[PDB]
């Protein structure tokens, strides 16, 4: 071949001998607990700490940052790389989040794999199996197909909203936190299409097309105030931090968490459907691994820094407040589609709904209601959205 | 000049003195208006702080945004610039004189200008940084326009340096 | 074929014979090239691969390839384009191996590479532009 | 009915997946990028690798497995940690700590660029590098982190992400893959990071370079770069895709090849001169000249594939090749210079060249030793290894006249009476402030754009204090808070401390103090 | 240390230099498939088969033995410790059976690995969710736990039924196949004991314990055809091919199938079990990985012997009427379960418990005995069962 | 109720399950083993090692990441196949194979023991062996 | 301690004077031994363990113990029994760690050895005959 043939100095005896000559015989520091100067969080270090703390080269005009000088290249105009001009909140330190379930890139990846490879087992089973038989054929044609199939244009638009959040925010775990969350959210997106291809080889005829879903989630007035709340949540703002509490602590732990829990899955097991709740087995997952690392960023955070906490519930608090009435209205709307199923006692007649919203509620009000000081009438709103029922 | 040590000096805890004074969301705008016309941008009046000015800067925001959740009424937080001016109204007004701007030289200076008045705590965020970037779009096709065209002698001249050397 | 050596051309060329060329006028804009080169981390996958597809197979559909041994990787530079079917790759290696395991390993591309279906192809035509890239 | 249905086993593919990505986008007036840019992204762009979230996962925790294997269990067991020369495992605490912030800031890029986008298969394969980018944070994390549990000196590999913040050479870095990344033109930053950045750079910074770590040693970084390496590939289509997302849009034609070279000029001025310093002058066992891969990697093959191909669309030769290329040739060895003679502000251990070195140098750079191997081995006869020469070269430079300035745009110091690269002093005063600017592409940069360009210099930061105290309030120091970790030899003996450097009388001057 | 350190001839530069010189400038042979002679039974060798095939030291008096002689040592009395007095069935080369999934171990502890660790993070999200709230408490307490409790005990039954058959069975293929099918039952049994565990630590005062599950599995007439047919595959024979084909090809497949899919997972799904659902995954799944090698061994390959197939059927069908009676009497006590439930048409009325009777058992007339030649008639056993409703 | 419940992350682990392992076997008169033996196991026996098959497959699969890591990795990027000395190369052809041989059989072995077992604890010890025996089978 | 070496007693010996201890009349049965052998396969997390469990807290509550590097592989012989709490491996390491993960590594035991709650134990007592074996 044309270029030398690089000799290794692991294993060449030649080159070998000369680096065993250079190495001294004695450490030359005793300090061997990579950035040992990170404050834990924990009784001791853990790697997702030290693989992750201090990457992101904040200056000290950015509260927590060890650098010092103007960046070297800022947008025409003037606007830093990063600033304090991205968010209302403020804090004394912005590295003092920590995800709870410490995931740094690898047990991230890691877990959705096992994830990935199970479905597949598990659809190849499923289809030998021959269980999509004992499906109500109208729930699998008319909400599922349909209905279900529209609502991966929530979770599609909720993770979009993430893509400036992604570029602006000020520290290095809260955007491991964020990209997380934002993939997690196009997973589910993915999986419910998965499913209705899935169902289109098993059932002929049965249209796994996004067409109808789409018309559905654009025109259909069940979704009018989800979709708006989701393109204002995305496109409207740009604090960093209003879209992540607006879209995980409000949005998505009301009308998300009753979509996808008190709704399809809930029905799912009145309605013989024995496919679906695999699905929303993952998405309930990624709600409650998501929602560790939002309230820790938050609640036990940003509502109590030492400084500016209550600075910060000012702004949490009227965020709250405009985006939990978007909620409703998105509830009130969705709960029309109770009017197009078969009404079982205590799951879909009045009583059944209302007992729904009084756990999606009053979950949420112990959840992040509670923490930071907002008052909510849990009854009141319950009233609101059966108004649409 | 013999500077003192980076994060902890005496030019930065003077200031810190000055700000703890501020105790009125009227002070605090003025204050840090002031400061950034002053201190900020390379039409800056004075360089004498240049080392510390920018972690100067981040004190006062802290105080007028904690004066601003003290004394304002929630709406206000929202829609209003602590100047009292409707945050919308500051917004379809900047972005008019820019798209006036003759030259890069104008725009330039309007662009600037606008951060050192505006830059949060004074205008709400999200309408703060939807202007930037609308002002940023024109700031950018008017200078990339045509980039190569005037030779340096040309371009030193256009700017105002005065040439100390060239080698 | 000599021509996509890793030391082909001016890289010969030691001293001052090197920087007289590396200097010379027609050599300070760049020149359009029809290669692509490919980098393959060295394991037990891609050393079979290398042996039994892109030494054999491979370089009898495109006889300008060269491969190099660059001690951690493999250095792999063609005229136009290579291919390589990941579901071949399985047939060798007797075990399941999609295209997507096939990137296991793949370390670099200097051209346009793209995935459809089992084949992982890099060539020198500028796709989405002169060709469009297609669905399964 | 619910008696026959067809009941073969079936799953469903990631590729039946993707097919159906891009109807998942839907119109409404809001939908626009929140970010400045002058130009319009395709709507129809497709992208070229078909991967979905939970193919993602599994095709990268594949990788992991392999990769952490051989780290944690062979090479553990063989003790390759500390079988790396010493001045190879000295180099790697800069390279992979540095690396690891252009891998950080790639991450918030990429989403820069996902915003951008309007096709959702483009807004897919930017997001595929936002989760990548996470990756190779940490995977050069822990490259430093397996060298500060298993190598002879930890000092500097257990404490950079705060110990690079003394020195001059971290401003240029942070300059090309870390601002130049993510502030600007959403575009502008594409073509810094995809196109140039990764598509061109990363092949010596990142591939190449292994084949030196194996040359000496260093079976640790091969393992987890050329693993790195196999996603940055998908990025290089990433920089590609953006190119063709706004083929057909005219304001291309109006702007792209201004961005295309100032973004050009950008990487190379510092990574031309730091890499082939890094290379040539931080390895015992050297591959080959950095100019001769240079040519290879970045002329040859990146200009000729990439660039060349591109110009039946417009796309044009960058006006900066040529000096770029006088740099390929010299600036390292001027960078060596400001290097070795400011050792104490680094966080690395550093070798003068010896005698086998200067012969190799010499063959390959024919001048070298009457230029630069006359200053190295004059500063070895006045002591630069020996703690009690009271010796720093910076202040040799200095008594000399032969001052180093920092470009006020790139932060590339530069030392205008002994260079033989590309550029010139030009020092101008504007509003009270002296600035030092020092090649034609970066002057016009700051002209045209000073309020992009105000970062303060170590100078200016620095000035009229005593190098020992500059190190102290750093941390610049080892556990026993008085030796430095930085050192002017690799030997195991006679370590410069606080005391030892303070003796030297070294003080920062204003460089521009006299114009 | 007291010993020397020994010195590894792959990095001492002393020790490396003299095995260069030992080592040959070229290859000295070029064969370099592992045990290139096996018959590939796909296109192209395959690890599975690579690293299975004759590892069993089989001599040529067993049907397909590459080696010779008798045994070394045998069973007092002449036992050999493999011989062909060990089944009824015959073939010509027992080395011929593949299992489709070509499971060697590797792969088999990588996917029941990520079975593993995802199980946990969803009890940890379900937890969290509450959705144990819209469970039946009937359907809780008294089927579930009691009755599904009770269930465990025949997939332990057939988990040990397969301790012979690993002893005595008579090639390295089939006796892969079999330990993984073994292990697959014991794990069913402890998932089964892990919801229960699990409910218990959600609802306070739930029983956990095994003893109510064990006093239904051993003296409730509900399962006493069931806990017979068990205790004679496992303790009353022991020709291992009459255990794995009576075992999985027709009490699983008949009974097994009818509890696990139409009783337990189908009612899940009326009576809002969003929990056991995802268990019945797993054993669903576990029972079609098995059903491709059962197939193989005995459908494919014995029941088509060039030289024994006839000879074969002969014993199937024998096997096939004797456990397939003992299944119907199995199933029929079972279907008493059904007056313990709330009548739900279509699900547990006698038109859905006969549908569902006739999906058991014409899929096991498709799958399994229209392909030895067995004659049954479908109606004719659902109407048998249907006597116990 | 439906509206009120603890809601704290809880899961199940190992220990736990295996704590129920011992009451799996039932009673009836024909469970006992198949094979000839001159003594009786004792029906309470308890092993050492509390091991369920879910948390078996997790524990081996780790192992055999790193390994294959290793092996298909780093020691292939190194030549290392060929770096042995060819005597020694020749005497693995030995020891891994005639190894082999008993790692197979040993898994008949293990499954015999298991058929002779009465204590359910017993028979998890040595059906865990049989599935390590396997696992070294194609090890060697 | 030195009785606990590899190299310990007769095996210092060599030649003749090995010869005649091997075969001396008191050597031709079993000498019943109140020790404990431990196998470490070589890994990081295996390595930290040893050093900063082993040789530190452990041999302040045994100073019985003898470590010995054999290349591959950790050999430990202790009087009494080992103890080793994958609870404080976890700590020291900064990942999740239980005793399964720690015994991903354990590769070899001379002695009675079980694992309870977090804490692997190698012992010379006769469990399950001296002392009896209990749950959680
Ligand atoms: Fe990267
Ligand atoms: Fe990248
Ligand atoms: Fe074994």
């Amino acid at each position: 071949q044309s270029s030398q043939v690089t000799k290794r100095g692991l294993t060449d005896p030649e080159r070998a001998a000369i680096i065993a000559a250079a190495v001294p015989d004695h450490a030359l520091d005793t300090q061997r607990k990579y950035h040992y100067f990170i404050q834990p969080r924990w009784k001791r270090l853990s790697e997702y700490e030290q693989l992750s703390c201090y990457a992101q080269p904040n200056p000290d005009w950015i509260a927590g940052g060890l650098d010092w000088g103007d960046w070297t290249q800022k947008f025409h105009g003037g606007r830093p790389s990063w600033g304090n001009e991205s968010t209302e909140l403020r804090t004394t330190d912005w590295y003092r989040h920590r995800d709870p379930a410490r995931r740094w890139h690898h047990p991230y990846v890691k877990d959705k794999s096992e994830e990935a490879r199970y479905t597949q087992r598990f659809l190849a089973a499923y289809s030998s199996e021959g269980s999509i038989r004992t499906i109500d054929p109208y729930w699998r044609d008319e909400i599922l197909n349909k209905y279900f199939g529209a609502l991966l244009y929530s979770e599609y638009g909720l993770f979009n909203a993430h893509s400036s959040v992604g570029r602006d925010c000020l520290s290095d775990t809260i955007r491991q936190t964020a990209v997380f969350a934002a993939l997690d959210k196009v997973d589910n997106a993915q999986m419910i299409q998965m499913e209705r291809l899935f169902i289109a080889k098993l059932v002929p005829g049965f249209d796994a097309s996004t067409d109808v879903p789409k018309k559905i989630w654009t025109t259909d007035p069940i979704y009018s105030g989800a979709r708006a709340t989701v393109q204002e949540i995305w496109q409207g703002v740009q604090d960093w931090n209003e879209i992540l509490w607006a879209g995980h602590a409000v949005y998505d732990a009301t009308f998300g968490q009753f979509a996808r829990r008190e709704f399809f899955q809930r029905l799912a097991t009145v309605y013989g459907d024995t496919l679906t709740p695999f699905f929303t087995a993952q998405s309930q997952t990624y709600f409650q691994t998501t929602r560790g690392a939002i309230d820790d960023l938050f609640v036990y955070c940003l509502a109590n820094d030492s400084e500016f906490g209550a600075h910060n519930r000012t702004f949490l608090n009227a965020w709250t407040e405009h985006y939990l009435a978007s909620s409703v209205a998105a509830l009130k709307d969705f709960v029309g589609l109770y009017a197009k199923v078969e009404k079982v006692a205590g799951a879909t007649d009045r009583a059944g709904v209302s007992e729904a919203l009084q756990r999606v509620f009053g979950d949420w009000k112990i959840d992040y209601a509670d923490k930071i000081g907002f008052r909510v009438d849990v009854d009141q709103k319950v009233d609101a959205v059966l108004a649409g029922y | 000049a013999k500077r003192e040590p980076i994060h902890d000096n005496s030019i930065r805890t003077e200031w810190e003195a000055k700000i703890a004074k501020l105790t009125s969301v009227d002070q605090a705008t003025k204050f840090i208006q002031d400061f950034r016309l002053a201190y900020t941008s390379p039409f800056r009046k004075s360089y004498d702080i240049d080392v510390d000015y920018q972690y100067i800067e981040r004190k006062i925001e802290e105080k007028l945004s904690v004066l601003k959740t003290e004394k304002l009424p929630v709406a206000d937080l929202i829609t209003k610039a602590t100047t009292g001016e409707d945050a919308a109204a500051v917004e379809a007004t900047w972005i008019a004189k820019i798209k006036a701007a003759k030259s890069k030289y104008e725009a330039e200076r309007i662009h600037i200008e606008f951060r050192q008045l505006y830059k949060p705590p004074v205008l709400p965020v999200n309408v703060f940084l939807r202007t930037d970037a609308a002002l940023g779009t024109v700031l950018m096709e008017i200078r990339n326009t045509d980039y190569y065209g005037t030779p340096l002698e040309g371009l030193r001249k256009e700017r105002g340096v005065k040439v100390l050397h060239l080698q | 074929s000599a021509h996509n050596a890793y030391n082909a051309g001016i890289m010969q060329k030691t001293g001052k014979a090197f920087a007289d060329e590396f200097f010379a006028e027609e050599n300070q804009v760049v020149h359009e090239s029809n290669a692509v080169v490919l980098v393959l981390m060295k394991s037990d996958e891609i050393d079979a691969i290398i042996e039994d597809i892109v030494l054999k197979g491979g370089k009898a559909k495109n006889p300008s390839i060269v491969v190099e041994d660059k001690a951690g990787f493999w250095w792999i530079k063609a005229d136009g384009a290579i291919e390589i079917d990941a579901a071949e790759a399985g047939e060798l290696l007797g075990k399941p191996f999609s295209v997507y395991d096939l990137l296991i390993n793949v370390s670099s591309t200097v051209g346009r590479a793209y995935t459809l279906g089992t084949k992982f192809t890099i060539t020198s035509e500028l796709m989405g532009l002169d060709r469009a890239l297609t669905d399964i | 009915d619910a008696l026959k249905v067809n009941r073969a086993p079936v799953g469903v593919e990631p590729q039946e997946v993707h097919k159906w990505l891009q109807s998942f986008n839907w119109d409404f007036k809001e939908n626009r990028t929140k970010y400045p840019t002058k130009y319009h992204m395709a709507n129809e762009t497709k992208e070229q690798f078909k991967v979905i979230a939970k193919e993602y996962a599994r095709m990268e925790a594949a990788k992991d497995e392999r990769q952490f294997g051989t780290l944690l269990d062979g090479l553990t067991r063989l003790g390759a940690g500390n079988k790396v020369h010493p001045r190879w495992g000295e180099t790697m605490k800069v390279i992979s700590n540095f690396l690891e912030v252009g891998e950080y800031n790639a991450i918030a890029a990429s989403a820069m660029l996902w915003d951008s986008a309007t096709a959702a298969e483009q807004k897919n394969g930017y997001l595929a590098q936002v989760l990548d980018e996470i990756r190779h944070t940490h995977q050069c994390a822990f490259i430093n982190h397996y060298y500060s549990k298993h190598y002879h000196d930890p000092a500097g590999h257990n404490d950079a992400r705060r110990t690079r913040a003394i020195g001059p050479l971290w401003k240029g870095m942070k300059r090309v893959f870390a601002d130049g990344f993510i502030s600007g033109d959403a575009v502008e930053c594409s073509v810094n990071l995809q196109l140039v950045g990764e598509a061109c750079f990363t092949n010596p910074l990142i591939v190449a370079v292994t084949e030196w770590a194996s040359a000496n040693g260093d079976e640790i970084t091969p393992t987890v770069f050329l693993s790195v390496e196999t996603d940055e590939l998908r990025h290089m289509a990433n920089g590609y895709q953006t190119v063709v997302s706004i083929a057909n849009d005219p304001a291309s034609a109006k702007f792209l090849n201004t961005d295309l070279n100032n973004a050009f000029w950008t990487q190379q001025k510092y990574f031309t001169p730091v890499l082939g310093y890094l290379f040539e002058y931080g390895s015992k066992f050297k591959v080959e000249p950095w100019v001769k891969t240079w040519n290879r990697w970045v002329y040859e093959d990146w200009g000729g594939i990439w660039i060349g191909r591109l110009g039946k669309y417009g796309v044009e030769s960058p006006a900066s090749l040529r000096d770029a290329k006088r740099d390929a040739y010299w600036a390292h060895h001027d960078l060596a210079l400001a290097a070795y003679a400011m050792w104490p502000l680094g966080f690395a251990r550093l070798a003068l060249p010896d005698e086998e070195d200067q012969a190799w140098f010499e063959a390959n750079y024919p001048g070298w030793a009457d230029h630069y191997g006359k200053i190295f081995n004059e500063w070895k006869k006045l002591g630069y290894e020996d703690p009690k020469s009271g010796f720093i070269p910076y202040q040799w430079l200095l008594a000399n006249g032969h001052d180093v300035y920092i470009d006020r745009v790139s932060q590339v110091p530069f030392i205008p009476s002994l260079a033989k690269g590309t550029g010139s002093l030009r020092v101008h005063e504007f509003n009270g402030k002296k600035h030092s600017l020092t090649d034609d592409w970066g002057e016009r940069q700051w002209l045209i754009e000073p309020e992009r360009y105000e970062c303060h210099n170590v100078f200016e930061q620095y000035e009229g204090r005593e190098l020992s105290e500059v190190i102290a309030e750093g941390h610049g120091v080892r556990s026993d808070g008085k030796t430095l970790i930085a050192q002017p030899h690799t030997r195991g003996d006679n370590l410069w401390t606080l005391e030892d450097i303070k003796r030297a009388g070294c003080v920062f001057p204003d460089p521009l103090a006299k114009f």
